[PDB]
């Protein structure tokens, strides 16, 4: 097994439950609302799939990249869950989590993530699918410019699958990277996506206590100049 | 009873327990000093960083302390506002989720609320009617307190907090942030009356407040003078002594309009030994009381927060799954309740 599963790192705000073989999962657009529909979502998924915070086994969470403070959300809501019912703790990057998305809606195997990270830049990846469904290419996560996005398109090759915000922000992306573009068909990533990656992370131990979960922001010059010396 | 309370509304993380019956059980803290020190004030976005990575291990450090399990926790109370939004939500996010979690019922608290109760946690607390002096960093406000959430608004400042204008001071005489207390350890090594500085809004009658006049007295009287370590520390002293003077005179005309012969002083500057010494002082010639907390709970703690906690719960002041901020709260805005100090 039982793993739950929490993200609002973006404007979604969704819950999913894997009650080993089932399941259950919720997705919504909160803009402004996150705060006030996640602990509400997160009851409503244990009582759906009739399952006991006691009885989850890990709580998976989006670590990041996105917005900070919805990033904070999901961190916080899931700490404060995990050290209360005593679990073990899944961060799930939100950019494997779209590269997952596009594999469930139309089989790709090979995505290139992009989230708007405002400021004209963009959270970049590139995740490819192994036979044993492990996304390859989490070294690949960066703040960067459409420019240096460019450079590490022109370093790659083939056919590869455009998933999130960033291609929306910037639809001109791809324009004469040398490689084929299509459509992942996904926006946002989706708790539903975390569930198979966290499913994984569980078996080989790869979890954390309370104390130990950590955001990744990729984006960390968020402060004025520092003072003269 | 007993209630965890949390508090993250700035650059501090406050965590304690109180038991209404034995007192406060626990009581953790970790200070953001070496964080905003190299900007020079509290960066919001490193704030809010820094409360994600303390905010569990000082929950998990205040259960240890006490010895305490999930079971023995009755409420999670949580500083809901004043403060910064990124902070808050963090304390919140937690809080709240936590008390989910541990099936308890969840209080957001008023920050202001939980510094004007502070004095409630040392021996022979106040007893209602008494005027309020709070005056942290965020605000500098006189209150008529009849009650628990019958909170009266006598004054406050027009511009600067006494907090900030402590801090801004500081930084011209080169001390780092925050500089109200090394100002005050300068200010202590100085002469009384080598240079003064004026009495803000002390001319014409009234209870409303303003300090940044003070910075540009300050600033002029640098430039204008020696560079040495007394003549800063003869700058410092004519500062301090004109903020607590004007703290003082105000103070004065408050218990003098509301008739009361109770002052309560709280926030981060009633930590100030000048301040605590001068509103002691008249308090004894006015045949009244003065009531401050420790030191330390002068200042951000999680301490004011339990105990401001255990009295909200007690009065009805529980929240639905939703979790709110509010960075701007009026201490005016809260609702009366009953005081069940015991
Ligand atoms: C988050 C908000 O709601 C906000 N919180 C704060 O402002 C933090 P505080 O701990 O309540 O007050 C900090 C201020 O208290 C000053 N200070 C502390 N000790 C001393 C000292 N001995 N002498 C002089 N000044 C001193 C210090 O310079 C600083 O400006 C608020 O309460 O509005
Ligand atoms: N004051 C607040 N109270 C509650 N939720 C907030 C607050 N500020 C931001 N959020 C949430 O965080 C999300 C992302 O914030 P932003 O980075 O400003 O786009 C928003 O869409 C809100 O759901
Ligand atoms: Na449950
Ligand atoms: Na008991
Ligand atoms: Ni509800
Ligand atoms: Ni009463
Ligand atoms: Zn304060």
């Amino acid at each position: 097994m039982r793993i739950l599963a929490i993200d609002t790192a973006t404007e979604a705000c969704s819950v999913a439950l894997w009650n080993d073989g089932t399941v259950n999962a919720h997705f919504e657009l909160c803009p402004r609302e996150h705060t006030q529909r996640i602990l509400p979502m997160v009851q409503d998924i244990l009582t759906t799939s009739g399952t006991s915070l006691t009885d989850i086994n890990a709580l998976a969470y989006g670590r990041g990249p996105g917005s900070f403070t919805g990033v904070r959300i999901g961190i916080g809501i899931a700490q404060g869950l995990a050290l209360g019912a005593e679990l073990p703790m899944i961060g799930v990057s939100t950019l494997m989590t779209m590269a997952q998305g596009a594999w469930r809606k139309n089989g790709a195997t090979r995505v290139l993530a992009a989230i708007d990270a405002r400021m004209g830049e963009v959270y970049w990846a590139e995740y490819q699918r192994d036979e044993n469904g492990i996304w390859h290419g989490e070294e690949t996560e960066a703040v960067l410019k459409p420019e240096i996005v460019h450079e590490r398109m022109q370093q790659l090759s083939g056919e590869w699958v455009t998933v999130g915000t960033g291609w929306q922000a910037w639809p001109d992306l791809g324009k004469e990277s040398g490689l084929v573009l299509r459509d992942g068909e996904v926006l946002l990533p989706a708790a539903e996506d975390m569930l198979p990656i966290a499913c994984q992370m569980f078996a080989e131990g790869k979890t954390v206590a309370v104390e130990h979960a950590e955001p990744v922001y990729l984006r960390n010059n968020v402060a004025w100049k520092k003072l003269p010396g | 009873m007993r209630v965890l309370g949390i508090e993250t509304s700035c650059d501090e993380t406050g965590i304690a327990i109180y038991d209404d019956e034995k007192g406060l059980l626990a009581n953790q803290l970790y200070s953001q000093v070496k964080l905003h020190a190299d900007y020079g004030g509290v960066v919001p976005e490193l704030a809010s960083r820094d409360h994600v990575r303390k905010t569990v291990p000082l929950i998990q450090a205040a259960l240890k302390e006490s010895g305490l399990t999930a079971k023995d926790i009755d409420a999670v109370a949580y500083t809901a506002g004043p403060g910064l939004v990124g902070a808050l939500l963090v304390g919140a996010t937690v809080g709240r989720s936590l008390a989910f979690a541990w099936d308890v019922p969840a209080i957001p608290v008023h920050h202001m609320e939980g510094h004007l109760l502070a004095p409630m946690l040392e021996d022979n607390p106040p007893e209602f009617p008494f005027v309020a002096l709070l005056v942290s960093g965020g605000h500098t406000q006189l209150i008529s307190v009849t009650g628990i959430g019958q909170y009266e608004l006598l004054g406050e400042s027009i511009d600067d907090a006494a907090g900030e204008a402590f801090d801004k001071t500081a930084k011209l005489l080169g001390l780092d942030y925050p500089g109200g207390p090394l100002l005050s350890k300068m200010a202590a090594q100085g002469t009384a009356g080598r240079f003064v500085f004026p009495r803000p809004m002390t001319d014409r009658p009234g209870l409303d407040f303003s300090f940044s006049g003070l910075k540009t007295f300050a600033a002029n009287t640098i430039r204008d003078n020696g560079t040495d370590d007394q003549t800063r520390a003869d700058i410092a002293r004519a500062f301090e002594d004109a903020v607590v003077d004007t703290l003082m005179i105000k103070c004065k005309r408050a218990l003098d309009q509301t008739g009361f012969k109770r002052l309560v002083m709280a926030g981060g500057v009633s930590a100030n030994r000048t301040l605590r010494a001068k509103l002691a002082e008249m308090m004894k010639k006015r045949r009244g009381e003065v009531f401050y907390a420790r030191p330390e709970f002068c200042t951000d703690n999680g301490a004011m927060i339990a105990y401001a906690g255990m009295v909200r719960f007690k009065a009805g002041a529980t929240a639905d799954l939703g979790v709110s901020v509010r960075p701007r709260w009026p201490l005016a805005e809260l609702p009366a309740a009953h005081h069940h100090h015991h």
